[PDB]
Formats: structure tokens, C-alpha cells, sequence
């Protein structure tokens, strides 16, 4: 997005990403430079060690024996990928790390959960996997030879307006990865059909004056609360308290018996 | 080459099979007017492809203009 | 086809790794198995006709409409008993295959991928199949590690079709 | 691809030239046979299954080759890929009667099909086979004049034999 | 090309889907337009050449300065006012074929496509197209189905110029 | 859901569109189907009873054996018999809901979508379904444009099965 | 995505009932409407370039903070995704008038539009305005008599302006 | 890509030796004219539109059969592409002027594009023929002396002249 | 891929036909060789490094045109990827070895080997002797009597002579 909102949600570096093309007749540095895009994205910015790179796979795209689509999915296929992604994940965690890994998004809907997870009890991992990659989606953004990038802060044709909000979700900055499994923060906006604050970035921040106690901090506690006392006005709140008066407010949700969805400092 | 990255996990005998597409006529049409990416290459283009995913790299290049040409095995 | 053997190499190659002590070990693992397989393999393929005519005739003794009902996909007529002698004779003889390969594989890429669709658009109940797998459990006369082997692939087949 | 009205659309803009009364007769015409065509679409669509079964059991009948041990259609997998290509083949016939161009057929599924089966081994004489006897039961469905408005469907039943036609010798 | 038959063809190919009755409610819905779009079609051709000359000369009146200044892009010489005739003549025929059609699809294959860049490139206004598009929703003289298929070409072709 | 209304739409929103005179068109299509389709529905909704007591009758005379044998998944005493009018009353009712969308939607989201699996899993014959299917088609004493629109949901349901 | 058919069926389905007689008899009217649903669907279609220019134009003349440097709307850039997501809503208010049933506009445009517009920064209540005025202009298009079959469309133009409405309170 | 410095270097690396004093000297001489290299380039991109819109109006007008209904300039999408293709082949051309070597040119622009042209049906001598008319052009642009500070920018313009000529015959 | 058991299979299923006694006493034969198997494929593992590296070293002294200027293994990463090809040879030999199978390495490592070195310019016919150097080192290793138990090893090495055979003439 522009300036004035990137700057704030933490995602300038995004904006000015240009897309990575592998050309004709391209250099050694150009390949080289396709295969570290490659690992970036697809491993969601990992460290990678010497010892986990693709070397056969490394030298057929150098050949030009395979295009870098091939390419991309030689690592979503590899043991290092699975390893990283699958084998200590849930499944609804493993798929949102492939959307946003391999279509550079965030899933739209609770269907398209249902759709993987119904496609890996059927054909295993190489068929989910094969999924993304040889989707409409995939053919159109990226095609053969352009390596995949993160897609969900622009307005796409045919997504859901809550694409962009849930990309925060699964996007957490520049400096970040997909490394530690977990859950996906994305399981109940899924399956209820809703959206969630975007807090990313500054947008977390909120004023402190003198009401943020000794230590000038203040925490974010987001529920899902009932009346189970005074009124309750709304299934869904919001309090702002000081590290001071954390520990009360902890007790007193727990006392209700409401559900803390997530905390933040503000 | 190529079999050892194109066939899949599988290790089937069936999808132990790579097959070298020959395209071309890929050009611009309305089913890739949103498609983000240029083409690049009209002529005679090849595509490696697995026996897995054959159904859907002839759907592709077909529901793209594309004439598949030849096909040959790898 | 799915083996230990073939197995461990495509995970190796796929991390580009030299073979270490895990395949090692899996290849050990195949040899300790291999000499009861052949044996359960041998003793399935002389007893093949028994076997196979034993199991044809207890889908028709549990189906009887099998053998009752005029239909293509029936067996009243000889071509059926025929067809239904030949399928049944299939899976025999390929499950004698997973005794000598040492997996599933030649199951899965021989008669179980797939199979879903033939038994629909032809009508054939896996019903019909499960019996006459089970009356091979029961007279293939197999023990120790040969019948727990063959067993395995049987009950697969018969956990495919159900 | 085309339809009917696409196809003399493309021709007249080559040409740089509005539609003539002929041209627009033709397809006042072909609006005419519209209910017909639709007809022939559902009726074949609403017998897909037992067509395609019925033609592959008749082609395995007069072919055995094909399934016995190492034939072409032997093992469930190649036996599930026949069905499927009849089904498909089937499928695309119908969407160029219901478009009346065969168009979609040609390039989305005759195209690189030959190449396809020779590449392999597919018998490309027995699909054709097979797409015959899925053609005369198909056009016997469409003529049955059982249930539904009397009428002349020669011209429509024609032009699917044409699709069923070129199916057969895109393979053969 | 977008119409209807193509469409609703190419949704159930994308779903490896035969037809059903959802697409042959689409094909009687061309079938209930068709007559209409036809009859449409013939009466602009049969207008074609009065229909183009009032709308040039309609954009020459709206704007003045196209005949009167010096130009490749302008009609102030007789080359400029056979492109702008031509021009309106295409997007006129283009009409018909969407009547023909029974949709967009020819608009969009042979002129909206790419309609940006020519006017950007050799510095022709949209408004001048715009201007024709009016005049000959104006001047057709349609009436029912055959007029409300016509503007909404007419109108689809002035939106994709503002 | 498939349905014209939707698919009209989804496919001008997946082009990034307004709807056209294309998507008008479908949705005339729709109306001139719509009252015939609730006639329908209706007709079959006030029949239900007798139609669905009729098809588990037929199915237990093609199919003695599904009234005589013991199993869960047959209809040899009373609460088989009740799954099995049950099941053939959903089929019926969610085709009535075909008919009321105007497409296959309410049969690929409510019955068929996994109905291979649960056939499979508690070892129910897709041909008995198709036998309740046939009835169906017979009975419902429809003419015209309904039976026609009906029978095309019977045949899908029939197809799927086969 | 829903639509007025799928949306009762949904329900009944739920409930393990057929359509009551009233129900399928709701239905008929709504068919009966069909017509002058799809004129004002074609109506606002037509029209929609000016009713988005028009409606930007007034809305950036009462709010001229939007549009001064520094402003949210100013920069080609933002004036440009600005008037992108005016017709972007109003596609998806014709999408859910051509349904019958909000589905396609609440499930795929405005949830999460809220919170888009909070993180970008985007006053929510200018767009609010923005909306306002193309429901305004919508409707007198609509509601236009000259060129049209007379009769009532007072039904269909009270939906179409729920819509507007939806849209309106879903981006503040 | 090469540039003409590294055209050098990658020449004395396969028979390891280090440059000659006279392959140094003869860069020098490529350095000493980097600032009117810098200028034509300049020169060029500043005037792109003119020179593509100028030389296609003077192909069309020379090639009436081109934008002819069925010639193959003819429809919107195809006079787009076309004119893309001039200002493609024109920024090429640039950059081997501006790299001082053809690989650029060659590698990422001309390299299978007879065979995309004769694949497409595009006429390859009327690209050519464009390709002079932009050629022409373009020396003229460069060899303004007006606003610019006189020198003799021959070889330049030779250079320049060469990479046009270059592509005009990869075409045709 | 195949392994010795499956190769057997696959033939055996393509005749429709159980394995023969012979047969099986022929697998029973290749079992009681499994232990001479691990083990073999377990020395050449562990000594990998050394085979490759010696052998390149080897390969290089008595050609030196590969590692002059120019020459194919040149630069570092003509070097380095020389080393990676000799070590991906070696390695898809040892899984033949312990497959008792050469289709893994025929259907990943050596089938299109050959076109793609000459499209690359590498010249075969030295890899092929690099692959000889390998071969010789790698049987000297299995054979090497100490620190295990005692046996002929001859049919082993013999299969594995003939993997390293197969890898070479493939090349060269
Ligand atoms: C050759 C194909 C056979 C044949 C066809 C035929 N059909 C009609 C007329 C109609 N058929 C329909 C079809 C449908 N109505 C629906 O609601 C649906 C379900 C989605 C379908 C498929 C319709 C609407 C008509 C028009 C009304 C009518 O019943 O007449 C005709 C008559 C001529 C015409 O084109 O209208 C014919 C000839 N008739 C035969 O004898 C062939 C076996
Ligand atoms: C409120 C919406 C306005 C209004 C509408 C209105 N329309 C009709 C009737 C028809 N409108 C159409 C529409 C079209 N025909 C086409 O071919 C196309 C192009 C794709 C369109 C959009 C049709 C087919 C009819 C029926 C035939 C007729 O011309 O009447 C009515 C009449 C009632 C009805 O339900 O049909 C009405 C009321 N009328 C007004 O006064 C409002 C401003
Ligand atoms: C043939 C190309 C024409 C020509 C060129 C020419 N240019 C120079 C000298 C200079 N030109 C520049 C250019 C720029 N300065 C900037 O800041 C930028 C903007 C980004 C540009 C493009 C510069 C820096 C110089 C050097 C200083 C100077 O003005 O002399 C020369 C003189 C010789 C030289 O090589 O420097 C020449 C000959 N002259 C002609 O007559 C041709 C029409
Ligand atoms: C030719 C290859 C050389 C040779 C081999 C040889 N080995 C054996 C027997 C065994 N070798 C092993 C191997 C391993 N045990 C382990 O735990 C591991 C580490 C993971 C390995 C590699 C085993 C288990 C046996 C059996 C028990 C034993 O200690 O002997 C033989 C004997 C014949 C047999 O089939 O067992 C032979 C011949 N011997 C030579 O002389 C060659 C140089
Ligand atoms: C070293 C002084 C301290 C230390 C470091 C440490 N870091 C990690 C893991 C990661 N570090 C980063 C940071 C970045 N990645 C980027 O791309 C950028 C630039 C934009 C930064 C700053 C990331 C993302 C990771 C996680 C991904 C990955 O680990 O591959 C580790 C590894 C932890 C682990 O293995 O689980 C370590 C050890 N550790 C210390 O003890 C030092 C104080
Ligand atoms: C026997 C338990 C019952 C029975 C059998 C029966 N089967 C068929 C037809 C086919 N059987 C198969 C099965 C296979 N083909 C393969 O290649 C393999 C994998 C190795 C298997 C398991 C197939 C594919 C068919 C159809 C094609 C063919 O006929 O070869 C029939 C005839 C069906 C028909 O419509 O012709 C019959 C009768 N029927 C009974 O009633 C028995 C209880
Ligand atoms: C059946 C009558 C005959 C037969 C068929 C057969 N075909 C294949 C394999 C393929 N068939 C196709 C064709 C298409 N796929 C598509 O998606 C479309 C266009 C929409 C077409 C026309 C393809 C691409 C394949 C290969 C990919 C795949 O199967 O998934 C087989 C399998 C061959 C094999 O060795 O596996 C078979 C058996 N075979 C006969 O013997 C009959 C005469
Ligand atoms: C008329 C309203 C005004 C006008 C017209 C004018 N047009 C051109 C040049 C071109 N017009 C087109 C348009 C099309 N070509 C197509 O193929 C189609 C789609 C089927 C369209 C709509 C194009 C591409 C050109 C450029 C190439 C060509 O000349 O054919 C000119 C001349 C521009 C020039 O520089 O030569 C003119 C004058 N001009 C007015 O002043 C009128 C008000
Ligand atoms: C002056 C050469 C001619 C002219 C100008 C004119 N412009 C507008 C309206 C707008 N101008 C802009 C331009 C920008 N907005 C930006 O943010 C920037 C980037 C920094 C630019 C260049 C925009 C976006 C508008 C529309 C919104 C707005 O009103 O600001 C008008 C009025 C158009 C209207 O409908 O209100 C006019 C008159 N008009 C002439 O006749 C001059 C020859
Ligand atoms: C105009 C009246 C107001 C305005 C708008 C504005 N919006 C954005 C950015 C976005 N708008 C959307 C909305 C959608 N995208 C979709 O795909 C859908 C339909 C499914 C919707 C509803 C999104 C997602 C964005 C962010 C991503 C993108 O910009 O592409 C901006 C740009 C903000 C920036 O800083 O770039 C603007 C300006 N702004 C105003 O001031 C008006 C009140
Ligand atoms: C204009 C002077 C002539 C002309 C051109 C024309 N070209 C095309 C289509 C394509 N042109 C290319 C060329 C390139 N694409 C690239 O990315 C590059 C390298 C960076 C080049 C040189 C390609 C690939 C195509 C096809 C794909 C695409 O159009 O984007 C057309 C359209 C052909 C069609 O049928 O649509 C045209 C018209 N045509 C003439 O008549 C002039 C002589
Ligand atoms: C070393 C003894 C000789 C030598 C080798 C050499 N090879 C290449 C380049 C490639 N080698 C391969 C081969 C493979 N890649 C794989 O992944 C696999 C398994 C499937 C194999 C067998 C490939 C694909 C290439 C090209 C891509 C790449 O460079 O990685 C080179 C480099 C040549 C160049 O860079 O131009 C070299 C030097 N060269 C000799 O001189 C020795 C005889």
C-alpha cells in the first residue's frame, strides 16, 4: 500500500518487493539469485543451512532442465519443507503455511480448509502439495518462471476483503519466519465466517498520559464474553490496563468465565 | 533430465513416467487477461511434465490457446 | 511399487543423502521378512485353484442372488463365474506379490488405486470381495511370520474396500 | 472458443463486414432448433453413466487384449483411466452440441490427444472404438421419441455424430 | 468471448462438470434473447452508414475543434474525418456482432481490450467516442428487448471509456 | 451452491465484472423455469409419502435379500427399514430442493459430496439408491418442463451413483 | 455464496422439512419481481461509471480534507484505489440485487472491510458518505419511468437500498 | 547479461591471462566517451513515446494492409501489442546502447522472436521495416546538436545504428 | 523405481502369472546375499569423500586441459559442480547396489545424462574415466578382507562392477 498506511502497518518492504522473473539466457547470478528468492518464500524466511539445500534440484533449474514452477515445488515436496511445515503441525496450520508460502496469501474461508484437508486424507501430501502449485491461482499470479511473493496487502481480483486483514495474521513483519509446530490464529475467524483487528506494525500502540501505571505500559486483552454482575453490551471486548493492574484483570475474565483470544502489549 | 525432481514422491511405476510437451501459439487471450506475468515465448516451447500431472498441464496449455504439438517420451 | 527397500532410497534421494544406518537397518528389517515371504508366496501359489474355486464359491454361498439374479454384473451365467473366478484369482495372485515384494505396493499400483471407480461403474459390490479375501484368511494355511505377513496384506485389501 | 453465433461473428470481423440477412436468417434458424438442442444435451447428460459403461463393457467384449494381464486397460489404475477418457470424450461431445461449434472440443480436448496416446501407448484405434460405440448409443438416446415432444431432431442428431465423428478420428 | 453458451461451457469445464440443468436454464435464456439481438442487429445494419454519419458529425458539433485544428489525432483534413468515420463504424459493427453474440464478447476481443493504450498513444479523447455512443443510443430507434440489449453494448462501451 | 443466480455471478466476480447482458440473460433463463421447478417441488412435496413408501417397496423387490438377511446394513427388521425410507426421504426432499434453487447445488452440497464414503463405510449398495432413484422418476406423475427438470435431478443423483 | 432460492433451501434443509406451501408460494412472488429486479440491475450497471465519478466528486467537495495534500484520497495512487473500491462496492451491491440475498456482498466485500480500512487508515465514515451518494443516485436511476414497462418497483428499490445500506454501516 | 567492459574480462579469463595493455588503452577510449553514450541514451528515452508513435503511424500509413479488418495490426488488442513490441524493441535497444554490448539486446529481446512472430502470424518484415522508421528516428534525436555541448558523436550514433540494424534482421 | 524383488513382480504381473518356483529359490538366493549387500553398500558410503575426491585428483593429473584456463572444469563452480556430479554418480550407484536394481539409477542419474553434457559442452568421455577411477577405488574398498567376517564377496562386486559400467558407458 502507499507510504502513509505502509509505514504504519509494517509492510513498506513488501510494497516495494518487485517481482523475480528467470529469463532466457540467464546469468549464474541470476539463477543464483532466483534459487535464494526461492528459498525465502517458500520457507518462509528460515535460515538455511548448507546442508538442507536442493542440490540435484539446484542444478536442473541451472540446466534449465525444469522451470523455477518446478523448482518452487522440488522444495514444497522436500523433506526440509515437510520437516519445517508438516510433520509437527496441524493440519489447518500446515495449509495457511502453504498459502501463504506457496500463493503468497491467506486462506479466504473456511471452505478452502475443508478442501485440503479433505484433498490430504485422499491423496496424501504430494497431491495437497501438487494442490497449490497447479491451481488457476498459482498459473495466473506466478506462472512458470516468476518465483511466488507475498500477495495479500494488494487487492486482488476475485478475493475476499478479509484476505487483507487475515494477512497480518500470517505476515508478522520483515524480520520474521514461520519457525516455532503452533496453532493458526486464523482458526476461529475461519470457521465463524468474521474478521479480527489488525494490530501490527503501530497499530497496537495506544495512548499511555498518565493512566499507563509504574512501568508506562499498556496491554491489550481481546475476549469473547457473556453474561453468565453489570450488563454485558457486547459479545466481543476489548480492555486496556496497565502492567500493574494485569494480573486483576486476568482473574477477573477468568472469574467470569470469558475467553481471552489474545493479548498484546499497547 | 530432470525425472529425479519431475516424478514425484509417489515411486509408482506409473508416475515414474516424464513426458516432454512441445506448445506452442501461446499467446494473448481473455482466459489469461488477469494473468500477472508476460509471455514471454510464441514459438515452439517444451514442458517437461510427470504422467501425474498430464490431465492438468494439457488443461492448462488447452484452456490458454496453446496447440500442443508433439509429445514425446522422456 | 511401495517396498522397504525402494522406499528408503526415495527418501534418501530426495535429501540428496547417501545411504546411512536408518536404511541400513531397513534393509536388515527386509531380510529377517524376506525367506517367510517367499515361503507364504510359494505356498498361496500351489494352492492357488483351491484357494481361488474355495473363495469363489463363498461369495456365492453369503451372495447367493450373486448366482440367482440375471445381470451383467451378476454371475448366473458362466461368463460372470468366470469373471468373478478371474477377479478373485487377482487379488490371490497379487497379494502373492506383496509377499514377495515385502509391501503393499503391488497392491496399491496393480488393483487398489482405482478400484473404487471399477466397482462402481460396473456394479460390483466390495462386499463380494471382503468374503471371498476373508475365506483366504481362513484356508491359506499359513502361521508364524508367513500367515502374520500375508494376513496383513489380505486385511488391507479387505480395509480398502470397506 | 465458439458457438454458433461466435463463430460467424469471428468470420464476419476478418472480413470487416456487418452480418448479412443470409447470415442472420441462419442463425434465426438455428435459434429455432434451440429446444431441440437442448433436449439432445440433457438427454445424453442424464444417460453419461450407462453410456460410457455400456460401450466400454461392448469394446472389452470385442477387444480382450485390452484387459487381459498386461493389456492396456489390465490393472484397476488403466481401467479407471479408460473410463475416465470415455467419460471425458462423452463430456466435451456434449458441450459442442450444447454450444454447436465443436470448438471446445477440438481445443480442449482433442488437442495433443493423438500425441497423448501414442506417447503412452494408449491404443488410439480402440478409443476409437470405443467413441463408436458410445456415438450409436448416444444417438439412439437422443432419438427416442418416448417422452417428450414429437418432433424432426435429424439436423441436430447429425451434427452430434459430426463431434462423436471427429472424437473418433482425432484418436484413430 | 464472453456470451452465454461460451460461458456457461467453459464454468462446467472448470469444474470437469457435464452440463446440467443450471446450464440449459442458461442456453433458454439466450434462446428467449436471441430473436431479439437479431432483429437488433439487423435494423442498425440496415442504419449503419445514417447511424455513423450523424454520429460523427454529432462529436464534430460537440466538439469543434476537431475539424479545425491541426493534427494527426484531429479531423481538420479529410484523412482525419475517414479514420473518425471509420473508427465510429467499428464500434458500431462490433455492436452488432454483441447482438449477434448475446454478449460483450466481441466488444471486449476486438476493441475495449487495449482501447486504453491506442487513445493514450495517438491522443484520441474518449469523449469523442463517448459522444458517437450517445448519438447512436439516440438514433436507433429500437424499441423492447432490442433496444435495452443494444444500450447496454452501447453503454458497456461508454462505461470501459469513463 | 450450483445454481444460475450464483454461477452468473461467481463467474463475473472471479473477471473481476459488472453483470452483463450475458448474466441478464441467465437470470431470464431462471425465470422461465422458476414457476414450473416450485410446481414441482410442490407436487412431489405433497406425494412425498406415497413416493417414498412406493421406492423402499421397489427397492425390497428388486433386492429381497435386503429384507431378509441380518446385518446392519440391511432392512431385515424395523429399524433398518426406517434408515432405509429415511435415506430415500432425503434423497427426495433434497431434490425438491433442486427444484426450488434451479440446480444441482442442493444435491452436490447436501447428498453427494461424501456419499461415496458412507456407502462404502457402512456397506450400503449404491444400486439400491438408484432402484429408489428409478421409482422416483415413474411415479411422480410430473409433465413437461417439471418432469423434465425433475428427472434431470433424478438422472445426476442416478449418475453419481453409477 | 446464497442467492433468495438457496438461502430458504438452506434453512429448510437445516430443519429437515420440505418448502411449505407458503414458502414455494413467497418464492412465486419472488419470481413474479424477477423482471424488475433485472432492470434495476441493468439500470445501475449502465450507469455505474458516472455514479461512482458523480458520487466521488460531490464527496470530495464536502470533505476536502481527503483530498488535500497529505489527505487520504490525495496522490494518484490513493485517489486511484479510492475510486477503485467506490465501484468495487457498488459491484458487489449489484451482485447482491441480481441474488436476491446479501451473501455475496457481506461474505466477500465487507467483511474484514472495517478492519481493512481502520488499519489502512481510511476515514470509514467519508466512505460511508461516498456510499450514501451512489445509493441516491442508484435508486433515481432506478427509479427513472421514461423508457421502461411502467408498473411498481417500490419492493426492489426498498432491497437495493438495504444494500447500500449494509455497505454503508459495514465500512465505519 | 555483458556489458563492454565485461565482454573484455570474460574473453581474457578463458585463455588466463590478464588484459593487455592495449585492451586497457582501448577501454580507456570507451571511458572517454562514456558521456556522450550517457547523452544518446538520454536522448532516446526522453523522446520514446514520439519515436514509437511517429514511426508506427508512418508503418500503418506505408502498410495500409496491416490495420486493415483482418490484417494483423487490426482490433484493439493487437495495435496494443504491436505497439508495445516497438517501444519493447526501442528500450532494448537502449540498454545495449547504454551497456555498450548486444548481449542485452540479443539475450533478452531478440532471442526467439522470429519464431514467436512466425508462430503468432505476425508479419516479421513489417517489423523490420517499423524497427528502421524507429532507427531513423532516434540517430536524428541523438545527432540534435542543439541543447547539448558539440562534439562529434559518430561513433555513437554507428553503435547505436548497428543494435537497430540488429534487430530489424532478428525479425526479418 | 524397481528393486530386485519388484523387478521380478513387475514382469511377473505383466504375464498375469505367479513368480516359479525357480523364481522364488532365485530371490531366496539374492537373500541369503543380503548381509554381503549392507555391507558393501556401507563401506562405499563411508568411504564416499575420499573415492570422489581421489578420483578427481586422479582424473585431473592425467588430463590437466580440464583445469587449464578455459578449460570445462575451470572456475570454481565448473569445479565444485565437476566434484557434485562425481559424488551424485556414486551415490545413485550405491542405491542401485542396495536396490540390486539399476533402475534407480538409470531413471534418475543416467538416462539423458549424455544430451545434457553435450548441450553443456562437458566432455563425456572424461567423466566416463572419472567414473572408471571411482569404480576401481569403490571395489577395492568392499573388497578389503579386514575387520569383517570372511566370505566371498564376488557376486556382490561383480553387480556393483557393473553399476559403475553402466554409469560410465552412459556418459561416455
Ligand atoms: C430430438 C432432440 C427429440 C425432440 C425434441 C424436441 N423438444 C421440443 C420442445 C421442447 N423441449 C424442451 C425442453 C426442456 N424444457 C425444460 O424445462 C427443460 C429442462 C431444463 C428442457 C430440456 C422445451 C422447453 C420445449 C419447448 C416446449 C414444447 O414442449 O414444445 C420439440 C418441439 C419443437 C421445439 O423446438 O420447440 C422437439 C421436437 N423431439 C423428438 O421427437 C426427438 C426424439
Ligand atoms: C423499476 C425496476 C422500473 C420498471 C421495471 C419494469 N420492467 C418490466 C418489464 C420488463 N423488463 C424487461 C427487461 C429486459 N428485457 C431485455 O431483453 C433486457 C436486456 C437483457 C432487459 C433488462 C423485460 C424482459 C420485461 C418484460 C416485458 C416488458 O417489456 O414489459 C416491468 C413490467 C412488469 C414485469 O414484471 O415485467 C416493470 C415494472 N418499471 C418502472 O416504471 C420502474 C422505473
Ligand atoms: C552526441 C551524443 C551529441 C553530443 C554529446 C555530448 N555530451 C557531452 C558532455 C556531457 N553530457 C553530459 C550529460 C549529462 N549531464 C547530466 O547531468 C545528465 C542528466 C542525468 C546528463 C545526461 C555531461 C555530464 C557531459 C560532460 C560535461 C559537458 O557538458 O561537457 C559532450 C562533450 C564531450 C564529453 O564526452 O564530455 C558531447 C559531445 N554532442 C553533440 O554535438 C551531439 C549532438
Ligand atoms: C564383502 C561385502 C565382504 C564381506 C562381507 C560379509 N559380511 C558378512 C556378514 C555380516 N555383515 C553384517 C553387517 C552389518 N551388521 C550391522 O549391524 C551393520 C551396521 C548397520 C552392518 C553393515 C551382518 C549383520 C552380518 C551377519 C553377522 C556377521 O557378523 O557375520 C558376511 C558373512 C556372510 C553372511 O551372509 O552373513 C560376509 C561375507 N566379507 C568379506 O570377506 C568381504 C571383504
Ligand atoms: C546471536 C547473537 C544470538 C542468537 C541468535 C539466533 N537467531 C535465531 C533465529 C533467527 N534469527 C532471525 C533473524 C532474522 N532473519 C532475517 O531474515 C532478518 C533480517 C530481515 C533477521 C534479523 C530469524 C528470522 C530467525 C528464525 C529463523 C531461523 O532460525 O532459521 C536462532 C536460531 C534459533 C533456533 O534454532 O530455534 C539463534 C540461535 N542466539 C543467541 O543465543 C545469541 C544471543
Ligand atoms: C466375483 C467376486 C463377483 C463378480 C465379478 C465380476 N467382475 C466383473 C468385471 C470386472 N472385474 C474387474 C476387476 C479387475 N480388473 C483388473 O484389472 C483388476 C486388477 C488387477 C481387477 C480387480 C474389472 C475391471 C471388470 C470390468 C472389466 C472386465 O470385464 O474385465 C464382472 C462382469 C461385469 C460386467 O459388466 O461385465 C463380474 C461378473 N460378479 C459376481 O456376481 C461375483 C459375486
Ligand atoms: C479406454 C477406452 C482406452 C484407454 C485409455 C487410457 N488413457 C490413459 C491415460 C491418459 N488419457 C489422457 C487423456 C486426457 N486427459 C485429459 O484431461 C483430457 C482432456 C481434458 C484427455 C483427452 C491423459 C492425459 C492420460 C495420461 C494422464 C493420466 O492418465 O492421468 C490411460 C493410462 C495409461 C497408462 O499407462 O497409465 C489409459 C488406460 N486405454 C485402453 O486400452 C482403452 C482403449
Ligand atoms: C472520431 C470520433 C475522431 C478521430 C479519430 C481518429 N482515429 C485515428 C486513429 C486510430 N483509430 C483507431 C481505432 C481503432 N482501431 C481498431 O482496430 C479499433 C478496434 C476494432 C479501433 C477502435 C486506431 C487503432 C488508430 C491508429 C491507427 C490507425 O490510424 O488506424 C485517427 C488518426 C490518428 C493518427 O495519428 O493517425 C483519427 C483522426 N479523430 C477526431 O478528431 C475525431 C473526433
Ligand atoms: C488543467 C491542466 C486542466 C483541468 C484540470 C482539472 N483537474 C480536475 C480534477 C482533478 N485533478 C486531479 C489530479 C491530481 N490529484 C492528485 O492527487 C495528483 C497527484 C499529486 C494529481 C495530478 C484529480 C485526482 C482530480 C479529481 C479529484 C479532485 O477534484 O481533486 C478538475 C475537475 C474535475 C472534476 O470533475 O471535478 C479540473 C478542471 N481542467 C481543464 O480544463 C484544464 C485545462
Ligand atoms: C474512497 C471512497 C476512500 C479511500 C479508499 C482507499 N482504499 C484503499 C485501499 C484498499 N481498499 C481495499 C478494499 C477492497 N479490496 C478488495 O479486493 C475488496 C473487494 C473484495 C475491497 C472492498 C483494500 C483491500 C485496500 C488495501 C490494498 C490495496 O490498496 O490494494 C486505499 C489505499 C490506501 C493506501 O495507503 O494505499 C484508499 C485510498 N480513501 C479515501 O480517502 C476515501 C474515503
Ligand atoms: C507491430 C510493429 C507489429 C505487430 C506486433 C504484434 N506482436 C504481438 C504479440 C507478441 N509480441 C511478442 C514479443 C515479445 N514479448 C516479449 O516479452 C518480448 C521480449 C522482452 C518480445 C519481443 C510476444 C511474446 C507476443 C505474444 C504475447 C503477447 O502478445 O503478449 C501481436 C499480437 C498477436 C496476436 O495474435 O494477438 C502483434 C499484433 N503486429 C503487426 O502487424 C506489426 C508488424
Ligand atoms: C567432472 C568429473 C566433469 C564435469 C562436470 C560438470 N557438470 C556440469 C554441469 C551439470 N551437471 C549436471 C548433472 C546432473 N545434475 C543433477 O541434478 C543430476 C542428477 C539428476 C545430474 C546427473 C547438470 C544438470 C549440469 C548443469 C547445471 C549445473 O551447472 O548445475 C558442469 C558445469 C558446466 C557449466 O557450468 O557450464 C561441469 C563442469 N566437467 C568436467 O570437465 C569433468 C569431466
Amino acid at each position: 500500500t502507499s507510504l502513509v498506511s505502509a509505514q504504519r502497518l509494517g509492510i513498506v518492504a513488501v510494497d516495494e518487493a518487485i517481482p523475480l522473473e528467470l529469463r532466457s539466457r540467464s546469468t549464474e547470478e541470476e539463477v543464483d539469485a532466483v534459487i535464494l528468492a526461492v528459498y525465502r518464500q517458500v520457507l518462509g524466511n528460515d535460515h538455511l543451512m548448507s546442508q538442507e539445500r536442493l542440490t540435484s534440484a539446484e542444478s536442473l533449474l541451472r540446466g534449465r532442465e525444469i522451470s523455477v514452477r518446478d523448482f518452487v515445488r522440488a522444495v514444497a515436496l522436500s523433506e526440509v519443507y515437510r520437516q519445517k511445515f508438516f510433520h509437527s503441525n496441524p493440519q489447518n496450520r500446515f495449509i495457511e503455511l502453504n498459502y501463504k508460502h506457496l500463493l503468497g496469501r491467506a486462506p479466504y474461508d473456511q471452505s478452502e480448509i475443508a478442501f485440503h484437508t479433505d484433498l490430504y486424507h485422499q491423496g496424501g501430501y504430494e497431491a495437497e502439495i501438487n494442490s497449490y502449485i497447479d491451481s488457476v491461482e498459482y498459473t495466473e499470479n506466478f506462472g512458470d518462471w516468476v518465483v511466488p511473493y507475498f500477495r495479500g496487502f494488494a487487492t486482488q481480483r476475485n478475493q475476499k476483503t478479509v484476505g487483507f486483514s487475515r494477512s497480518f495474521q500470517v505476515y508478522r513483519g520483515y524480520a520474521t519466519s514461520d519457525r516455532s509446530g503452533s496453532r493458526s490464529r486464523l482458526t476461529r475467524e475461519l470457521a465463524r465466517n468474521t474478521a479480527s483487528p489488525v494490530y501490527a506494525g503501530s497499530t497496537a500502540e495506544s495512548l499511555r498520559g498518565t493512566s499507563a501505571g509504574s512501568r508506562n505500559q499498556m496491554y491489550r486483552l481481546q475476549v469473547i464474553q457473556g453474561a453468565a454482575g453489570t450488563r454485558v453490551r457486547r459479545g466481543k471486548a476489548e480492555y486496556l490496563v496497565s502492567y500493574d493492574n494485569l494480573s486483576a484483570k486476568l482473574q477477573q475474565i477468568n472469574r467470569q468465565g470469558d475467553t481471552v483470544t489474545m493479548i498484546s502489549l499497547a | 533430465l530432470g525425472q529425479s525432481s519431475l516424478v514425484g514422491y509417489s515411486n509408482t511405476q506409473a508416475a515414474n513416467r516424464v513426458f516432454v510437451y512441445e506448445v506452442s501459439g501461446l499467446r494473448q487471450t481473455d482466459a489469461n487477461e488477469n494473468s500477472a506475468h508476460d509471455i514471454r515465448r510464441s514459438g515452439s516451447v517444451f514442458i517437461k511434465v510427470p504422467y501425474a500431472r498430464m490431465n492438468d498441464e494439457m488443461r492448462r496449455i488447452s484452456r490458454l490457446g496453446g496447440t500442443i504439438v508433439n509429445i514425446r517420451p522422456y | 511399487m511401495k517396498t522397504p527397500l525402494t522406499e528408503a532410497v526415495s527418501t534418501a534421494d530426495s535429501q540428496g543423502r547417501f545411504l546411512s544406518s536408518t536404511e541400513l537397518q531397513i534393509a536388515f528389517g527386509r531380510l529377517r521378512q524376506a525367506n517367510a515371504g517367499l515361503q507364504a508366496a510359494k505356498a498361496l501359489t500351489d494352492n492357488a485353484q483351491s484357494l481361488v474355486n474355495g473363495a469363489a464359491q463363498a461369495v456365492y454361498n453369503k451372495f447367493p442372488y450373486t448366482t440367482q439374479t440375471q445381470g451383467n454384473n451378476f454371475a448366473a451365467d458362466q461368463r460372470g463365474k468366470d469373471k468373478c473366478a478371474r477377479d478373485i484369482g487377482y487379488y490371490l495372485r497379487i497379494v502373492t506379490y506383496c509377499l514377495v515384494a515385502g509391501g503393499t505396493g503391488p497392491l496399491d499400483e496393480y488393483l487398489i488405486a482405482g478400484i473404487d471407480e471399477i466397482n462402481r461403474t460396473f456394479d460390483l459390490s466390495p462386499s463380494w470381495y471382503v468374503e471371498a479375501l476373508k475365506y483366504i484368511k481362513a484356508n491359506h494355511g499359513l502361521s508364524g511370520d508367513a500367515r502374520d505377513e500375508a494376513n496383513s496384506y489380505l486385511d488391507y485389501a479387505i480395509n480398502a474396500l470397506s | 472458443m465458439f458457438d454458433v453465433f461466435t463463430r460467424v461473428v469471428s468470420q464476419a470481423d476478418a472480413r470487416g463486414e456487418y452480418l448479412s440477412g443470409s447470415q442472420l436468417d441462419a442463425l434465426s434458424a438455428t435459434v429455432a432448433e434451440g429446444n431441440k438442442r437442448i433436449d439432445s444435451v440433457n438427454r445424453i447428460t442424464g444417460n453419461a453413466s450407462a453410456i460410457v459403461s455400456n460401450a466400454a463393457r461392448a469394446l472389452f467384449a470385442e477387444q480382450p487384449q485390452l484387459i487381459q494381464p498386461g493389456g492396456n486397460a489390465y490393472t484397476s489404475r488403466r481401467m479407471a483411466a479408460c473410463l475416465r477418457d470415455m467419460e471425458i470424450i462423452l463430456r466435451y461431445v456434449t458441450y459442442a452440441t450444447f454450444t454447436g461449434d465443436a470448438s471446445v472440443l477440438e481445443d480442449r480436448c482433442l488437442n495433443g490427444l493423438r500425441e497423448t496416446y501414442v506417447a503412452l501407448g494408449v491404443p488410439g484405434a480402440s478409443v476409437a472404438a470405443g467413441v463408436q460405440k458410445m456415438k450409436e448409443a448416444a444417438l439412439d438416446i437422443v432419438n427416442d421419441p418416448n417422452g417428450i415432444t414429437r418432433g424432426d431432431c435429424s439436423a441436430i442428431v447429425a451434427e452430434i455424430a459430426g463431434y462423436f465423428d471427429r472424437a473418433a478420428a482425432a484418436v484413430a
